[PDB]
RNA sequence: UGGAGGUGAUUUAAAUGCCAAA
RNA sequence: GGGACCGCCAGUGGCGAAGGCGCCCGGCUGGAACGGGUCCGACGGUGAGGGCCGAAGGCCAGGGGAGCGAACCGGAUUAGAUACCCGGGUAGUCCUGGCUGUAAAGGAUGCGGGCUAGGUGUCGGGCGAGCUUCGAGCUCGCCCGGUGCCGUAGGGAAGCCGUUAAGCCCGCCGCCUGGGGAGUACGGCCGCAAGGCUGAAACUUAAAGGAAUUGGCGGGGGAGCACUACAAGGGGUGGAGCGUGCGGU
């Protein structure tokens, strides 16, 4: 109901129709799957060390080249 | 009303056939015990006897009689896993298949499929020779042994070892297996 | 009919197959009127 | 002891069906398809719909005493496509996440040894 | 380095060329 | 219960005059290669007229009909959509006995013989040497016959071909003579029919045709770039009255 915080640890690359989306690797900080590393798609400027609030932690973005 | 109907079901225990040890293999639900007849359950040979090598051999047991809360089964057929045999067939090798209809000593009708993999591409006459050797060995074994002994030897790999030893004289072999068994009829 | 592989080239003409079909249609009509 | 069942997964390019039965396969425990969890026909084969259907089926199976399942996944096969759709893997992962144990996994797509003739004519779909 | 084959696929719709150059 | 079809192994691999031929066991049968101090003794090449074989489709009688699917019936797309896409569906596709004799039936290359550098794969037979789990096994070299690639002299407009010639030479048959009219008209033969083989003239026209070069273009591929491009944003114009320029009247 409040989401789970995750920390960005690596930047993969830009994607999307107009280069508006970045793909990152994050580590869950809290919850059932705390500690796991998964990849996600982010909209907006982002750098290593930022914290995202994921509403659920079972969807993983498809890998890009 | 749906959950009402589910409460009318009872659980029955399934046992392996007698000559495989007769151990428990699973549980199945049903409300009327007559509905459990002729159900088929598949188990791997690793579950019967513990060994991680024979994890790709699958056996089918069919229920024939129910007494109390127990179900007893018969042997029906045996197969190798698809992913296993799909990894044996390679380019620059030869695959020899042979399918035979046999009758055991005590009047059981069986159909048996055996497979052999050669180290390289070989000529067709050598394939015919190997297939003939397979046929001779299988016919002799069927004439000699009984149903249960034949099945046990087929699944343990004795027949395949004998076939490989006899067929080395035509061409060196990479593998030799009894690929599949299906029962067709039983004595009256 | 006789073969003219030059006719099959598509530059500046329609497809030979359908010209052949049209000619064969035309020859049926002449033959029917001849028998009367 | 241990009540184990079987999860039959049918995956195509248009839908996904998840069907949990008992060990012998003659009794149905639960059954859910992609069209029962989403509203848009375009979303039926999506991985997300597969996750939702798998979770519903797993809950229904768990409340009835099933502990683990062996998995059989198939594409349409036959004279149709031989490749499973995008919803198979998501469905497999979702069953484990819901609390079931996982046994052995295999695919049972029917394969012809030169069977019948497919649709489309000798030129196929021309789009 | 350079070539020859085979199996798969290949996300809506989108026709035309006037005045002129004379 | 039923009808059609034989996956992977499978290989510029094999066999056949060509069309064509792929599950396993048994019977009958055609051709070729290799080995040969065997037999006959020029018995050979090509071949006008003539004969036989010949994918798919079609037709005439009798069966069968799973899947697919001309015609046709519906749903969509569209300006229209007699189509492409979707749901159905008759003939046909399959078996037995005949007829038809057509394909980009293409190696777009008629067949027999002698000769003219090499290099390197692979299939069948034979010979020699070395290994060996003694296997109808493995590796290397040479000879003959098939089947691919690179290439010398030579050839060619070039693309390219090059002992599997499109090279130099000895034979025989078939065919062609600028583009259209036209594979049409008339006549004849064959066929149940659909159709097959043979085949002009009047007139019209300055090119039609081939191989390669430089550009431009593609609802072809790859790399790069731009606030007179987009994405994320800030402010507007298009509605009213007026200032000024333009078309028209
Ligand atoms: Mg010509
Ligand atoms: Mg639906
Ligand atoms: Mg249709
Ligand atoms: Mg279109
Ligand atoms: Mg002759
Ligand atoms: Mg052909
Ligand atoms: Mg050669
Ligand atoms: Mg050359
Ligand atoms: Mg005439
Ligand atoms: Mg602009
Ligand atoms: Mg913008
Ligand atoms: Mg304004």
């Amino acid at each position: 109901d409040e989401g789970y915080p995750a920390e960005v640890i690596e930047i993969i690359g830009r994607t999307g129709t107009t280069g508006d989306v970045t793909q990152v690797k994050v580590r869950i900080l809290e919850g059932r799957d705390k500690g796991r590393v998964i990849r996600r798609n982010v909209r907006g400027p982002v750098r290593v060390g930022d914290i995202l609030i994921l509403r659920e932690t079972e969807r993983e973005a498809r890998e890009i080249k | 009303a749906a959950k009402d109907k589910w409460k009318l079901k009872q659980w029955y225990v399934i046992y392996a056939p007698d000559f495989f040890g007769g151990v428990e293999v699973g549980l199945t639900p049903a409300d009327d015990p007559e509905k459990v007849l002729n159900r088929v359950v598949e188990v791997t040979l690793k579950d019967i006897t513990g060994d991680f090598l024979k994890g790709h051999v699958k056996l089918y047991f069919q229920v024939y009689d129910v007494k109390g809360q127990n179900a007893y089964t018969k042997f029906k057929g045996m197969k190798l896993a698809r992913s296993y045999i799909r990894s044996l067939v390679r380019r620059r090798t030869t695959r020899i298949d042979g399918i035979f209809n046999i009758t055991t000593k005590d009047g059981y009708k069986l159909r048996v499929m055996a497979m052999v993999i050669a180290a390289r591409r070989i000529q067709t006459s050598q394939e015919r020779a190997i297939r003939k050797i397979m046929q001779e060995i299988i016919y002799k074994k069927a004439e000699e042994l009984n149903f249960k002994d034949f099945v046990l030897e087929a699944v343990n790999g004795k027949i395949a070892a004998e076939i490989a030893k006899e067929a080395k004289k035509i061409y060196p072999l990479k593998k030799a297996e009894i690929r599949k068994i299906k029962v067709l009829g039983e004595p009256e | 009919m006789k073969r003219r592989p030059r006719k099959w080239k598509k530059k500046g003409r329609m497809r030979w197959k359908w010209i052949k079909k049209r000619i064969r249609r035309l020859k049926r009509q002449r033959k029917k009127e001849r028998g009367l | 002891k241990e009540k184990w069942g079987i999860a039959h997964i049918y995956s195509s390019y248009n839908n996904t069906i998840i069907h949990i039965t008992d060990i012998t396969g003659a009794e149905t425990i639960s059954r859910w398809s992609g069209g029962m969890v989403v509203k848009a026909d375009r979303d039926e084969p999506s991985p997300y719909a597969a996750m939702l259907a798998a979770r519903r089926a797993a809950e229904e199976a768990l409340e009835k005493g099933i502990v683990g399942v062996h998995i059989r996944v198939r594409a349409p096969g036959g004279s149709k496509s031989k490749t499973p759709g995008p919803g198979a893997q998501a469905a497999i992962r979702a069953l484990a996440r819901a609390g079931l144990k996982i046994g052995r996994v295999e695919d049972v797509t029917p394969i012809p040894h030169d069977g019948t003739r497919p649709k489309g004519g000798r030129r196929g779909r021309r789009v």
